[PDB]
């Protein structure tokens, strides 16, 4: 009846400060403390962690952007900290006008903090993806990390900077406010005559709910083949062992084909690119190309 | 109309992006076989991709995959029908012979290395600095067998040193010998270890490993593959 | 017909209702008994909703669609043409899915493996189920239920969320969506991180798990680890149905108004209820 999913014993020894090949070493901490909460499910370890010039520029850029935001909340709540915490979710971080178009000129208070917050953004998810490059090149290992964040980069750029730039102004850009942002979303569906009839929607669901499914197929997979050290996938993809050929097998018997420990992670990275890939160019299309879906369904055109 | 000419297009990315993936996938097991271990008629509607070649660390050498497939090892199984599609009968003991759920591989008979060249498993009692942080230390507990009866006593954890997780309890028997167990395969409890998968008197079968100290990949499967098997075959011997 | 390591593996043995009479493979399909049923089930409710394609009108699966019945006949049975046909596709479909995921059991029997698989795909049909069986139940009607139609359902997922306004507002809903996204999160992380492991840059050797520790820790200060992200992969997928399952069996039960609305608990909260200030006073 043992299941694998919480450990039964933790075993703990000398803090691993990691493999060295070309990392500059002088940037990286000392080892974080180690958390038994942790251990009855994960590793144990925090830390150390990697702290270069661009990281710090990474760090410094997000706080920025967050504590723009929330000095902009302070403000709506009048500095009390009562209304702050009671209208938290209500505070909203809004775009210029549409009158200001692509221009900064707009005032402070009316988008020009919305425009400083989101410069801050910018800088500090570019300067991270870089560093998501870096980490892997000074490992010597492929770039798919890389090259996935990328995929989701993509539909974050579309949504706030390429097609506001399309649409001609900043007020076409998500707000940064926990209620605002969902009915920015539900008004963009709405004035684009319903997003179910967009098939890159469509698709973006697909992969979304698709995610899932092979997250949970995969997840149970190789805790079914852990009792023959199914999770050491690396070793298994050089050497084949049990492990592997029972994972395969169930698949093969149930539906008819199957994967190898390599090949499902290509399915992995793909399902879930796929998600973000289709998805930016759904929100892309729309209000640049495609005014209403539903008429758009109708021609097709 | 550029929606259109875009969905159109994506349609046709993925479907070159599925026959990609699906022939990335046939490069363990492929070209698939009859009953007789020769080629199969049909291969499906896939072909084989290209060879890659893995460079392995530590002067391990390469994997080339596809090629050259066997088993690498007897499998003690006959037909029970005259056509294809039916199950194949052990012709001796499963669980001595390594079939069915008690299956191995013919791994590599060298222990799996962390990323600076050191044996990736050792007993706890040779791994500097390691020790049990949390939870019931399982060490000096009685083991106990799915028919009740205690099999023998926990010696030391088997340690991945690497992710400093426990993978092993090593278990010594009546005559002195010890044995491996997988973690996965255990339940800890105030009071003993037991053991659903096996009874008592399969735990001496367990297949041993050459040194005391390391355990190769071979072993692994061996071990592993045979404690997995006694879930179907140490049926009849499983008090409920 | 077999992997080139398949034999050793197709053994008698595993099966939980038959014995021996249906322990075979058709090509690689194990069959067993939950195989036979399934495949019964699934005939059934496939034929019968070709069957009521030709009621209908139509065979373009686009326009095919089998709705419940409507709500005038509550929890009764309906005729054929207005609703029965949905009721008796429904049953099958239970059928089918339960019959696959004994059929998975099975599988996993004689393959000396964990019950996990099957475990997960039970979220799933509890999912179905929620909304095909148990909402509708609690509702008193079958036509609370979703229709089976490739765009007709879509209709039925917008015109079922906007009754509550925008269901964004669906605190349980919220928490679904956060673990859909931190999944599909996870999973792009996974995938990416072993193929660039086993994927290294030209002529050099595979890395080790030990470098795909040092690449996370280096990059966000922490490693789960190998074990640690399998097990993290299917309680994120798992939880995000969970939620899904239960953001809808509480909308029109327990709370039937516009979601947006609740939220005010939290607001009228009697400390700083009546502050003056902000976006509520
Ligand atoms: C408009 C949208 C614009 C927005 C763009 C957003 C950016 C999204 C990019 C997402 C791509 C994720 C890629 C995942 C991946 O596997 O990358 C590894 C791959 C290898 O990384 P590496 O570290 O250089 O190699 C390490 C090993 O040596 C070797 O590593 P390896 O062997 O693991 O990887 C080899 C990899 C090599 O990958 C490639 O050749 C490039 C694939 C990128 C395809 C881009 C897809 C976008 C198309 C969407 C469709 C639009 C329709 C409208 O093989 C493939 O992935 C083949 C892909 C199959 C495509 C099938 C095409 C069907 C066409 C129909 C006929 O990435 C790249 O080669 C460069 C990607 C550049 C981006
Ligand atoms: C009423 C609203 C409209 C609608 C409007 C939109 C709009 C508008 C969009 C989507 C988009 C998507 N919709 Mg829709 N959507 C509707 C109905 C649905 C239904 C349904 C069952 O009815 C489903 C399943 C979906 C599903 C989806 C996804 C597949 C897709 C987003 C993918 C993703 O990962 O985004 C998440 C990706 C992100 C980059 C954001 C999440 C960020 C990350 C992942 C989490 C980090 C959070 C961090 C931990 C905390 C930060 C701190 C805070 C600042 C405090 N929609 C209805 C019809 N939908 C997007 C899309 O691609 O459309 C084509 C999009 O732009
Ligand atoms: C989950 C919440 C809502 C819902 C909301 C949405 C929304 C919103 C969308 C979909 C979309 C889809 N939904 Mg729905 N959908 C629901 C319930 C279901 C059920 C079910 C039996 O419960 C099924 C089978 C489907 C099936 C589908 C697919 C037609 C399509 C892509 C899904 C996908 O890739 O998933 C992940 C699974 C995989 C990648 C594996 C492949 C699964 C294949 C594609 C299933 C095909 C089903 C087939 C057409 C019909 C049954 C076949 C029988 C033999 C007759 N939905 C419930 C009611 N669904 C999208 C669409 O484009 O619709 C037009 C979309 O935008
Ligand atoms: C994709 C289309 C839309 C969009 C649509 C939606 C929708 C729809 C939703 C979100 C949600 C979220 N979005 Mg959004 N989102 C978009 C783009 C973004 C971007 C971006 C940089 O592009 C960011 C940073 C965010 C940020 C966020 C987070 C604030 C939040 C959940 C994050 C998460 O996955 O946590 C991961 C955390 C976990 C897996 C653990 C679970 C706990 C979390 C924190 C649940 C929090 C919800 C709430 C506070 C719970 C209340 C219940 C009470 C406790 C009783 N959005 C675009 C514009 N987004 C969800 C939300 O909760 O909004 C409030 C939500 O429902
Ligand atoms: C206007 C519409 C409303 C809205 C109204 C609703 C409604 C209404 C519902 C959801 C539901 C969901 N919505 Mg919402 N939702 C909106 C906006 C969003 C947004 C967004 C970005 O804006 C997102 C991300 C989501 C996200 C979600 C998910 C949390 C949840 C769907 C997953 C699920 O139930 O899986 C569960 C999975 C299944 C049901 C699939 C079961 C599969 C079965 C077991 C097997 C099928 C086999 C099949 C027949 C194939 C065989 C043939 C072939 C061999 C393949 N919504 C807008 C604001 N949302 C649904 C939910 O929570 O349902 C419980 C739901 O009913
Ligand atoms: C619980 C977490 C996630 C999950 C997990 C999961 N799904 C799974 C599994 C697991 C672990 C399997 O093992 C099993 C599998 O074999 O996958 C390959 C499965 C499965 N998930 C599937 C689909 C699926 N899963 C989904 C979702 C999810 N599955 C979750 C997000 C979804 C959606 C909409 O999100 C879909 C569409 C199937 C591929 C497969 C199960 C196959 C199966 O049950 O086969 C037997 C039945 C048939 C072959 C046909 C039945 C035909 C019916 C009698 C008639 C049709 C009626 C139907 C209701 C009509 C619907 C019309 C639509 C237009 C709405
Ligand atoms: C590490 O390990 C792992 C493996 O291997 C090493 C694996 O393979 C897999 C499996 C994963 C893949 C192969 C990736 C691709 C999978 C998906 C993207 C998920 C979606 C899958 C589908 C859409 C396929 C659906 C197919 C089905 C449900 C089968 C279709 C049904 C039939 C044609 C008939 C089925 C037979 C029946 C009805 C019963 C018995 C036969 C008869 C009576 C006749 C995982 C997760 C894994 O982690
Ligand atoms: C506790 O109090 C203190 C003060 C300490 C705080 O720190 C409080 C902090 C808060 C209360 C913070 C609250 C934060 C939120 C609620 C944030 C919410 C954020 C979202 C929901 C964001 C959603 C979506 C955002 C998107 C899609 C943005 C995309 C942006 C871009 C693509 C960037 C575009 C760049 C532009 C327009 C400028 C570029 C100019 C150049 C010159 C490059
Ligand atoms: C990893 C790739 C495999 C997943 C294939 C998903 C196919 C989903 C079909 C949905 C099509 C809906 N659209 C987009 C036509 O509305
Ligand atoms: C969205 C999932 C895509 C399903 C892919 C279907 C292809 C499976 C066919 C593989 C045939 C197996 N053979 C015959 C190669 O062994
Ligand atoms: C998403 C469409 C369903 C695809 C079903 C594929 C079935 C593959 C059977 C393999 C036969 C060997
Ligand atoms: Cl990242
Ligand atoms: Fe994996």
């Amino acid at each position: 009846e043992y299941q694998n999913i919480f450990s039964q014993v933790q075993v703990r020894g000398p803090a691993d400060l990691g493999m060295t090949e070309d990392v500059n070493l002088a940037n990286r901490s000392g080892v974080g403390p180690f958390s038994t909460l942790l251990g009855w499910f994960g590793n144990a370890q925090l830390g150390p962690i990697y702290l270069g010039s661009l990281g710090v520029l990474s760090l410094f850029s997000g706080l920025m952007w967050f504590f723009t935001i929330g000095i902009w909340f302070w403000y709506q709540a009048g500095w009390n900290p009562a209304v702050f915490l009671r209208d938290l979710f209500f505070f909203s971080l809004e775009p210029p006008a549409p009158e200001y178009g692509l221009s900064f000129a707009a005032p402070l208070k009316e988008g020009g903090l919305w425009l400083i917050a989101s410069f801050f953004m910018f800088v500090a998810v570019w300067s991270w993806w870089g560093r998501t490059y870096l980490r892997a090149q000074a490992l010597g290992m492929g770039k798919h990390t890389a090259w996935w964040f990328l995929s989701a980069i993509w539909l974050w750029m579309v949504l706030g900077f390429i097609r506001p730039i399309l649409m001609g102004s900043w007020s076409e850009a998500v707000p940064y406010g926990i209620f605002s942002h969902l009915d920015w979303t539900n008004n963009f569906s709405l004035v684009h005559g319903n997003l179910f009839y967009n098939p890159f929607h469509g698709l973006s669901i697909a992969f979304l709910y698709g995610s899932a499914l092979l997250f949970a197929m995969h997840g149970a997979t190789i805790l079914a083949v852990s009792r023959f050290g199914g999770e050491r996938e690396l070793e298994q993809i050089a050497d084949r062992g049990t492990a592997a050929e029972r994972a395969a097998l169930f698949w093969r018997w149930t539906m008819g084909f199957n994967a190898t420990m390599e090949g499902i992670h290509r399915w992995a990275i793909w399902m879930a690119v796929l998600v973000t890939l289709t998805g930016g160019i759904g929100i892309l299309l729309s209000g640049t190309v495609v005014d209403n879906w539903y008429v758009w369904g109708q021609n097709h055109g | 109309d550029l929606a259109s000419l875009a969905i159109y297009s994506f349609w046709i990315f993925l479907a070159g992006l599925i026959y990609y993936l699906q022939t990335e996938n046939m490069r363990e097991g492929y070209p698939l076989e009859n009953e007789d271990g020769t080629p199969a008629a049909n291969q499906g509607p896939f072909p084989l991709p290209k060879p890659k070649t893995f460079i392995l660390p530590h002067g391990r050498g390469t994997l080339t995959v596809p090629g050259p497939e066997s088993e690498d090892r007897p499998i003690a199984l006959a037909r029970t029908a005259v056509s294809e599609g039916f199950p194949h009968a052990p012709t001796g003991d499963p669980m001595k012979d390594g079939v069915g759920p008690a299956s191995w591989v013919a791994r590599r008979d060298l222990p799996e290395l962390d990323g600076h060249g050191h044996n990736k498993i050792k007993p706890m009692k040779a791994a500097a600095g390691f020790h049990v942080s949390a939870g019931k230390n399982p060490i000096g507990l009685p083991v106990r067998g799915c028919d009740l009866e205690i099999a023998g006593k926990v010696v030391d954890i088997w340690v991945d040193i690497p992710e400093q997780m426990a993978r092993f309890l090593e278990v010594e028997l009546k005559d002195g010998s010890t044995r491996l167990l997988p973690m996965q395969m255990v339940k800890v409890q105030s009071n003993r270890v037991h053991v659903n998968a096996l009874s008592s008197d399969l735990f001496a079968g367990i297949p041993t490993i050459k040194s005391p100290t390391e355990v190769t990949l071979l072993e692994e499967d061996k071990i592993c593959g045979y404690v997995a098997g006694g879930l179907m075959y140490a049926a009849p011997k499983r008090k409920s | 017909a077999l992997l080139s390591f398949e034999r050793k593996y197709r053994v008698p043995g595993g099966t939980l209702v038959g014995g021996n009479l249906f322990d075979f493979w058709v090509g690689p399909f194990y069959v067993g008994f939950f195989g036979v049923a399934t495949f019964f089930f699934a005939a059934l409710g496939i034929i019968l909703i070709a069957w009521s394609a030709v009621l209908q009108g139509t065979w373009n699966p686009q326009l095919i669609s089998v709705y419940p019945p409507a709500l005038e006949y509550g929890l009764g049975g309906a005729p054929l043409a207005k609703g029965g046909l949905w009721q008796i596709i429904t049953i099958c479909a239970t059928g089918a899915f339960v019959s696959w995921a004994l059929r998975e059991v099975e599988i996993c029997r004689k393959l000396g493996i964990g019950y996990h698989i099957p475990f997960a795909f039970a979220f799933a049909i509890l999912a179905y189920l929620t909304l095909v069986l148990f909402r509708p139940v609690m509702m008193g009607a079958w036509g609370y239920a979703f229709p089976y139609g490739i765009w007709t359902h879509l209709d039925w997922v917008s015109n079922t969320g906007y009754t509550y306004g925008n269901f964004h507002y669906n605190p349980a809903h919220m928490i679904a969506i956060s673990f859909f996204f931190t999944n599909a999160l996870a999973l792009a992380l996974h995938g990416a991180l072993v193929l660039s492991a086993a994927n290294p840059e030209k002529g050099k050797e595979m890395r080790t798990p030990d470098h795909e520790d040092t690449f996370f820790r280096d990059l966000v200060g922490y490693s789960i680890g190998t074990l640690g992200i399998h097990r993290l992969g299917l309680l994120l997928s798992l939880s995000a149905v969970f939620f899904s399952a239960l953001c809808m069996i509480i909308t029109g039960t327990i709370w039937f108004d516009q979601w947006v609305d609740w939220w005010q608990w939290w607001v009228k909260l009697p400390w700083w209820a009546n502050i003056p200030g902000g976006i509520n006073g």
